[PDB]
């Protein structure tokens, strides 16, 4: 059915633990697991260091006492941050009793304290965080029962049990940007007056210089705003992928900053996955438009009347948010949702997989791979829930078959990396080692980022349609253009990306 | 009248009444006023608390544009005494529900003025406050448990909790006693139910390491069901500094008459001790507590003239709370209290020793019980009952009941099944008797407060029964008849020097 990929290294643990990439460089990666955290070299996926932290027997008997199982009552490490002083911030679920520690140098415990609101209770990939400018921004639950979602920083949280700010969310990522912190998640829909247990995906925002409102507002955000993400197929017959699954770090594709995301359809719907990309400027620009009106007993009204917006627009970052008015802070706490939806790049998904057997689950991008013609293409890697990795680019052929520009998906390879059933949780790219680290629940596998060296046939080199591999005609070797040097006026190298895959093969003589 | 001893008529409408348990001084809180009196209702001090310029749209510090402060009345909502530190607490309706701290010897003196919004700023929205042990420290410091109805007249009203513990420390006066990031000594009603689902707090009391609130409220938060009003009982462990133990069970006072009769609306409550005979019926010791409450059948939220008197022992209240808690922790049903946060299913738990003292955990924390504590009333009435008080100075428990028409009735409770009126007379005709109705320190006089007056009523008077058929005919449990002397009087007043044991005879044990 599917060709297996050439596995370079692997790092295996049990299936019982649950790996979460907590930090990644091109040289090293940190993996939080059941009772330890690993410092792993990307050179050979070899363990370099370890820090074990087990829940006390009394704390994990309390967990099983309150209705949990053995596999739930462990100390799943889920937050890491290197503090600016050389200190190490390390938090774990601690059998549904989350704790945070301060390791100082090897390491020795220097502080231990409760972590409610700073670190999830459950090892599920429900939460996220961002250690931005020496401050931990956390998005998780603060209660054992999981019904109090919040976004917490030092002395600032969202409104407890306020469903207009957060209605049963699942966080997928958090990005630092330009004095804001963006949170990506899927949420329950109460925005529309006729909501019926629908799930929509949001991007949220808080100012980093937020200090709370005046008087009683001093413990709550004065800048929390969210917008819906639009990953739909346009046309007369729209098709929406409303449940966001994974995001990527910000990717610098030329002059545009982009965030790539994986979306899927809801349960009991036509099963399907998609990949979309959103400009960082489009995300921020949505927070400058109208606000969406709150629910009333009439439920027949436009977005917020623009006469109710205060003179200093809510959401902007003021130097002292404690100087705002009760009118202004109460407004933004009752209108946290923007009216406009963040549009997608090219206005459509970059890849779609509808009514297939598998679903997409993770995303990673190798930006700005210069092709043979000198065009820059982002190479997109998306893993499936059955252990495959799809590689592809997008070509924007200008007027190839109609007057409106047509976007096309060029699939480079879709190979099996993990055993046939195992879900791919995350992806980490090392452009240096030309390696792609695939992360499952209990393993890390590395595969080649680009397969130019492996192929030896002319048909294969052109049918691959990788923007970085091209067939030489002086040398019979299919070569990697990152290390090679073409000169634009030589018929030596051969590459075909815009055509079909069979048409690329016809370029091969004999 | 000889049964009524002193009568004090006041110039304003009166709201609350308390008696100092050791000095017997009387404190009366009213509209725009605040009075202090001696145990004989002689006026000592009077304090003018209003009117002042105030708008409901404005706080003390800021007044939004196009809104103007206007002179408004100051309804007294809380009246309390702190015993550890001699100081009186009085809260008014103005300025978003502000409390003042006044000296106990002289109420005219203000010792501490707080700006914190603590109490309902409405004139008719309930507010219940009592002082009892609590956090931050282990139970050596007392706190103020407050329950406030959402007046729905200001944006500043969302800031005020519905049930909360509040500190009595001079440094942190009236702040929430213990508060952290995700939890504290506080319960709010959610943004979606806050303006529609109101809670009426009737009575508050502390008993055996738990704080209690007697409430009337809608049975359901969602609009899926027709509006039914029920009486609930709100509880919190006093060691609990997280309100993990916030729990509610409904309270049913059910009657046989007209097929099914439910007295759903409670009007007043009183916590007191039983008598030798009554304690045997309830299966409790004489030192145990009994809750006395008067319920009225209500057309919607309005009480009708069809009331009943119901008693509840706190052993059966604690065993009913335990019954609802045990059931949730066994995985059955839904957690309840959907008006705090959306109601999630009860979790199955390995808990093996949930008892009457259960003090709460992270799991199944805000629990709403559906199994009610049920009682059959010992008496029913053709008028709306508005107060209740119980004394067992005699060998029997006598319950004092106030009427919305101004009548005082006495009921003697011999069992959980048998009780009947033996006295009934008007104290202030045409004037509803206030809920705050308290006894003297010896339980010899009872203070009955109507709209504008307070009456010191003698609990019993056996001397006015001349002949003996009148003494035993009055069927007064306080009154017997000495054989030798021609006096009607209690047992202690006769002299057992007579050889016959029939020297003092009761109204049902013998014939005169
Ligand atoms: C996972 O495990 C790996 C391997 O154990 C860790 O990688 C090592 O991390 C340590 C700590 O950061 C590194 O030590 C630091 O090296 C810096 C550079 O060293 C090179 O360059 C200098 C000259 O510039 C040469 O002399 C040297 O031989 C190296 O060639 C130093 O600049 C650092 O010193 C500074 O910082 C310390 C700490 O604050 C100060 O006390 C010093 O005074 C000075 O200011 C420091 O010595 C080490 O080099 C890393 N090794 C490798 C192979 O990369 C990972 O850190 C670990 N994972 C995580 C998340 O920590
Ligand atoms: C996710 O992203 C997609 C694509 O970016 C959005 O799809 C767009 O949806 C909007 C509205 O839902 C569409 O705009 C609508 O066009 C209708 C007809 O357009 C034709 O007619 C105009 C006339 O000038 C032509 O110029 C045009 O080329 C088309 O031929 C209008 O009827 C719509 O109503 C509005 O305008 C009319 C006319 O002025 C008014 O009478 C109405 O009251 C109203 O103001 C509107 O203009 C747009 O075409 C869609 N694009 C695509 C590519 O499909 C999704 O809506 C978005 N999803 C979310 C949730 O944000
Ligand atoms: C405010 O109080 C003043 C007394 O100082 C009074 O004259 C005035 O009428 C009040 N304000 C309004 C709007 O009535
Ligand atoms: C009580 O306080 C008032 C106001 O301070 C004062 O006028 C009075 O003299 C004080 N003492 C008595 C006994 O009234
Ligand atoms: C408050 O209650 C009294 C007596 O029931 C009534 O006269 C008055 O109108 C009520 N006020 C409001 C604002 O409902
Ligand atoms: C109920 O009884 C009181 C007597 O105190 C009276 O004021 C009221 O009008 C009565 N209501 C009805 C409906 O009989």
């Amino acid at each position: 059915q599917t060709k297996q990929d050439k596995v370079l290294a692997h790092f295996i643990g049990n299936s019982t633990d649950y790996f979460k990439i907590l930090d990644h460089n091109d040289e090293f990666v940190l993996v939080g697991a059941k009772d330890v955290i690993y410092n792993v070299s990307l050179n050979g996926l070899k363990e370099i260091a370890r820090l074990e932290w087990h829940s006390t027997d009394a704390d994990r008997e309390l967990c099983a006492l309150k209705g949990k199982h053995e596999w739930d009552c462990h100390n799943y490490l889920r937050v890491y941050a290197l503090r600016p002083n050389g200190e190490v911030l390390l938090c774990g679920t601690n059998s549904y009793k989350p704790r945070c520690r301060h390791y100082t140098p090897r390491y020795e415990v220097s502080r231990d304290v409760e972590a409610q609101g700073l670190c999830p209770y459950s090892p599920a990939h429900n939460s996220t965080y961002a250690f931005a400018d020496g401050h931990l921004y956390s998005a998780t639950v603060a209660d054992f029962s999981g019904g109090d979602p919040l976004i917490y920083r030092e002395n600032l949280r969202t409104e407890q049990y306020d469903l207009k700010q957060l209605n049963q969310p699942d966080f997928v990522g958090a990005i630092e940007r330009n004095g804001y912190v963006l949170f990506f998640f899927r949420e329950l829909s109460m925005e529309v007056m006729n909501f019926g247990k629908a799930v929509y995906s949001r991007v949220a925002r808080v100012c980093k210089n937020d200090r709370g409102g005046p008087y009683s507002h001093g413990k709550s955000w004065t800048s929390f705003l969210k917008a819906r993400l639009n990953c739909s197929v346009p046309g007369e017959f729209p098709f929406y992928f409303d449940e966001i699954q994974a995001i990527s770090p910000i990717v610098e594709s030329g002059s545009k900053s982009l965030i790539y995301a994986v979306f899927t359809t809801s349960v009991n719907a036509i099963p399907g996955s998609a990949v979309c990309a959103f400009n960082v400027d489009d995300i921020l620009a949505a927070f400058d438009g109208e606000f969406k009106s709150q629910k009333d007993s009439q439920s027949h009204w436009l977005p917020v009347e623009r006469e109710q917006v205060p003179k200093p627009r809510p959401g902007q970052c003021v130097e002292d948010s404690r100087t705002l008015t009760s009118i202004a802070v109460n407004f933004i706490k009752n209108h946290p949702l923007m009216e406009e939806a963040v549009p997608a790049v090219h206005g459509r998904p970059l890849l779609t997989k509808v009514n297939l057997h598998h679903r997409l689950t993770a995303i990673a991008v190798h930006p700005q791979v210069k092709s043979l013609s000198g065009a820059y293409y982002d190479v997109i890697y998306s893993g499936t829930d059955d252990g495959k990795v799809t590689k592809f680019i997008n070509i924007l052929s200008t007027h190839p078959n109609s007057t409106v520009d047509r976007l096309k998906t060029v699939v480079i390879s879709e190979m099996q990396v993990l055993p046939l059933g195992t879900p791919i949780r995350e992806l980490v790219i090392s452009t240096s080692k030309n390696s792609l680290v695939v992360v499952s629940d209990g393993s890390l596998v590395s595969v080649p980022l680009h397969h130019c060296s492996h192929i030896v046939d002319c048909l294969g080199c052109l049918s691959l349609q990788d923007p970085i591999c091209a067939w030489d005609l002086q040398t019979h070797e299919c070569k990697n253009l990152a290390t090679s040097q073409h000169k634009f006026g030589t018929k030596t190298y051969l590459q075909s990306l815009n055509s079909t895959k069979k048409a690329a093969a016809l370029l091969c003589p004999h | 009248n000889s049964t009524i001893t002193n009568v004090a008529a006041f110039d304003t409408k009166l709201n609350h009444l308390l008696v100092d348990t050791i000095t017997g001084r009387v404190f009366v809180g009213g509209v725009n006023r605040l009075y202090q009196l001696s145990p004989d209702l002689e006026l000592s001090e009077t304090v003018k608390t209003g009117p002042q310029n105030d708008s409901v749209e404005c706080s003390i510090l800021d007044c939004p544009l196009n809104a103007v402060r206007s002179p408004t009345d100051n309804y007294n909502k809380v009246l309390l005494i702190d015993r550890a530190t001699s100081r009186l607490i009085a809260c008014g309706s103005l300025f978003q529900g502000t409390c003042t701290v006044r000296n106990l010897q002289n109420v005219s003196i203000i010792e501490h003025e707080v700006p914190d919004a603590v109490v309902a700023n409405d004139a008719n929205s309930s507010t219940v406050a009592f002082i009892a042990p609590g956090p931050p420290q282990h139970p050596v410091t007392n706190v103020m448990y407050v329950g406030v109805t959402y007046t729905n007249n200001s944006p500043y009203r969302s800031e005020i909790p519905a049930v909360a513990s509040r500190s009595l420390e001079k440094t942190k006066m009236f702040q929430i006693a213990s508060s952290a990031v995700t939890t504290g000594t506080r319960t709010f009603i959610n943004s979606y139910a806050r303006e529609t689902y109101f809670v009426n707090y009737v009575y508050g009391f502390s008993s055996e390491r738990f704080s209690y609130f007697l409430t009337t409220q809608l049975k359901h938060s969602h609009h899926s069901s027709p509006k039914e009003y029920i009486t609930k009982l709100v509880r919190i462990c006093q060691e609990d500094s997280n309100y993990y133990s916030y729990t509610e069970i409904p309270v049913e006072c059910i009657s046989d008459a007209q097929g099914g009769t439910k007295f759903n609306l409670v009007q007043a409550g009183f916590l007191g001790k039983p008598s030798s005979d009554l304690a045997q019926s309830l299966g409790i010791s004489i030192q145990d507590d009994v809750l006395f409450a008067v319920f009225s059948k209500g057309e919607g939220n309005t009480p009708t003239n069809n009331s009943a008197l119901c008693i509840y022992s706190l052993k059966s209240i604690r065993r009913k709370f335990m019954q609802n808690i045990k059931s949730c922790f066994n995985g059955s049903g839904m957690r309840g209290l959907d008006f705090i946060s959306p109601s999630m299913p009860c979790v199955l738990t390995k808990l093996q020793t949930i008892g009457e003292d259960f003090c709460g955990l992270d799991v199944n924390s805000p629990l709403g019980g559906e199994t009610p504590i049920t009682s059959v009333p010992v008496a029913m009435f053709n008028t709306k009952l508005t107060s209740v008080a119980a004394t067992s100075t005699s060998g029997y428990t006598v319950v004092f009941v106030g009427t919305s028409d101004g009548f005082l009735k006495k009921v003697v409770i011999e069992s959980s099944s048998i009780a009947n009126e033996y006295a009934s007379f008007a104290v202030d005709l045409g004037s509803e008797i206030n809920r705050d109705m308290q006894f003297d320190n010896q339980n010899l006089y009872i203070y009955v407060m109507s709209k504008t007056k307070v009456s010191k009523v003698k609990v019993f008077d056996c001397s006015d029964y001349k002949t003996c058929g009148d003494c035993l005919g009055a069927r007064d449990p306080y009154c017997g008849w000495c054989s030798l002397e021609n006096k009607c009087s209690p047992r202690s007043n006769c002299q057992d020097d007579a050889n016959d044991p029939l020297y003092w005879v009761s109204y049902k044990t013998g014939k005169c």
